[PDB]
DNA sequence: GCTTTTTTTTTTCACAATCCCGGTGCCGAGGCCGCTCAATTGGTCGTAGACAGCTCTAGCACCGCTTAAACGCACGTACGGAATC
């Protein structure tokens, strides 16, 4: 196996010291996937938007200000990379 | 005369009549579709400011308003969106 | 003379109107002759898309004119529109027939 | 032949990632996973290497903060193990998903 | 004597109201209150109608929806009576409330 | 000027009314602490949602709230409200 | 060569020398107060943008700027925020 | 200069000028950028006063992101301004449910 | 494996609640009118940005070490949740 599902390259420990740091105690095992669906929408959602910059730019390379700019228009404000 | 107080409730009617002819429209309800056209107006308005701001360009060019479409609108929504825009701006250039 | 540039683009939607709201809106210092064009045609789009399904529910609820509820069941029971207007609020509106499964009886 | 009964090293473990600031996904699974995607957008793409920390910050905290808010509902359900129902509910009440 | 099951009435009250839009707060006793809580602010204000129809319609909406999710927080918990700690997961999750 | 200062109009949201908004919800079953609390709850939210109207009123300089007093201020706390003009 | 991209941070180290004149700063860190003066610049300048807009005035003042401020912080921080902003023009007018 | 007059560290002429450009209304008035830049400072040192104190309190001379995150997220008023805004190598405060704690 | 009850299921009417129609009446949707002011025409001038050309930045590929982290498996305790009251 090993095969071009870059997702699952979210490895169980990955996900676990998540939760962790966000408080959590006792992790159920269906919750790694769960987890995995939910990262993936927030990515495709995220990036969806900042190419969509990067495509009006006319350019191939994605800024880090393409992010920001997209992570402000989901409402999740980042400082730090050109706010 | 009472100060004039502009809508977009004339265009509202003759889009109704187009796709519902038996149809009819309520006061707040025609108001509603108002709040609606607005809304639309400043979101789409807003964010091809942002774009335009963002590359260093002074204007708004209909470019600006299809990328903010693409940002704003859900899936089948926003492509034919972007199709009718496409058509309208095509039909009035050819006309000039 | 005299032809509306809303006619020359196909359009009821008022590129007049809309070209200028752009100019005293604050958006930018200049607006391309296209601009207001392709906005009055996606605002004409989504509006036909709206007033064709609350007609529809207009029609089911056994009524000819449109009011607020029949928009918003139309808005709410269609995926996309009701997404777009996620954190909008519809006056006299009200919600959707919706009664969790476990509130039921046996 | 010593052994910490269970939960007793998670609480070491939150004690521990609470205190600390540094991404906890490995950066290039990650950086793999946001071309993986971005593709499906745009082929031939290339980022800036603070794109995808702006990426990774951006994810975390996300994830983060719905584990806060899953462990809170899970509670709620007097319980203790978080479990997908209780995502799902934290993103219903979010309105992150219907 | 006939008399309905203890849920069978509050479950047509469900039914009749759902398909209903018309305000269901007392629409004078709402003005008042509209106005007591004004004066914190500023005295001697007048109130449009409209005004104060578009705070009831605000109002009883964004209430309408909390107990949406306040509910959903009642059955996560294998409940049915929604209570306080209900509404304040609700709120705390949607960030309404630290 | 000829009258106007409010007495106690919070139990003015009876407990029919929070029940009849609680049965739009699709609610069932409520319990006896939800009343009061509902009425904190609507409190804070009326408070936040007059309070930047009254702004809009005092920036204006009008001694009159409009519908769009209240209108700016709805879309100002993210609860954007559509058929009162805007 | 190399662009040339402006930021606040000179400003950022000048008020910091002010309040802890021997703590110094990274670049992550004063990377997020230029993310944070950005921020409420744009959220300040926007409601002013739109309260001016509300009322038909071209505009923007020192006035509209308090207006937005009353709006964007909370009470304890406007109330500084305003005490600040007002004292700082009547130094300004006071000068020339 | 101009900030010199207001009593400003913060540029009241650059302010100005991200004003009349930045569409944001067609004139600016001359009090707005000094007020505007007034309000910026004010903060900047609240945050900088704040986070300079959690770098002291671990001993340390230069402020980091985490000695912001700790400034910001401690104060009531500072956390709600930011309460939608993710700081990058900020960390999360401690905190431990209650029901978690052992016994 | 029984004999003896509780538990669960079924069927039979009584009754309330909601549903659907036509009749009735009021008012606001719809539309026509006449006048206005904002959209259009046809013109001018200036510059925003498209475009070609060149610079060199930083993104990508690759490789070869050294671990720290992921992994899989053994084992059992504390947990979730079913059942009762
Ligand atoms: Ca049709
Ligand atoms: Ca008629
Ligand atoms: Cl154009
Ligand atoms: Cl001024
Ligand atoms: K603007």
């Amino acid at each position: 196996k090993v095969l071009r599902d870059n997702i699952q390259g979210i490895t169980k420990p990955a996900i676990r010291r998540l939760a962790r740091r966000g408080g959590v105690k006792r992790i159920s095992g269906l919750i790694y996937e769960e987890t995995r669906g939910v990262l993936k929408v927030f990515l495709e959602n995220v990036i969806r938007d900042a190419v969509t910059y990067t495509e009006h730019a006319k350019r191939k390379t994605v800024t880090a200000m393409d992010v920001v700019y997209a992570l402000k228009r989901q409402g999740r404000t980042l400082y730090g990379f050109g706010g | 005369k009472r100060s004039r107080k502009e809508s977009y409730s004339i265009y509202v009617y003759k889009v109704l009549k187009q796709v519902h002819p038996d149809t009819g429209i309520s006061s707040k309800a025609m108001g509603i579709m108002n709040s609606f056209v607005n809304d639309i107006f400043e979101r789409i308005a807003g964010e091809a400011s942002r774009l335009a701001h963002y590359n260093k360009r002074s204007t708004i060019t209909s470019r600006e308003i299809q990328t903010a479409v693409r940002l704003l609108l859900p899936g089948e929504l926003a492509k034919h969106a972007v199709s009718e825009g496409t058509k309208a701006v095509t039909k009035y250039t050819s006309a000039k | 003379k005299a032809k509306t540039r809303s006619s020359r683009a196909g359009l009821q939607f008022p590129v007049g109107r809309v070209h200028r709201l752009l100019r005293k809106g604050n958006y930018s210092e200049r607006v391309g002759a296209g601009a207001p064009v392709y906005l009055a045609a996606v605002l004409e789009y989504l509006t036909a898309e709206i007033l064709e399904l609350a007609g529809n529910a207009a029609r089911d609820n056994k009524k000819t004119r449109i009011i607020p509820r029949h928009l918003q069941l139309a808005i709410r029971n269609d995926e996309e529109l009701n997404k777009l207007l996620g954190r909008v609020t519809i006056a006299q509106g009200g919600v959707l027939p919706n009664i969790q499964a476990v509130l039921l009886p046996k | 032949p010593h052994r910490y009964r269970p939960g007793t090293v998670a609480l070491r473990e939150i004690r521990r990632y609470q205190k600390s600031t540094e991404l906890l996904i490995r950066k290039l699974p990650f950086q793999r996973l946001v071309r993986e995607i971005a593709q499906d957008f745009k082929t031939d793409l290339r980022f800036q290497s603070s794109a995808v920390m702006a990426l990774q910050e951006a994810c975390e905290a996300y994830l983060v903060g719905l584990f806060e808010d899953t462990n809170l509902c899970a509670i709620h359900a007097k319980r203790v193990t978080i479990m997908p129902k209780d995502i799902q509910l934290a993103r219903r009440i979010r309105g992150e998903r219907a």
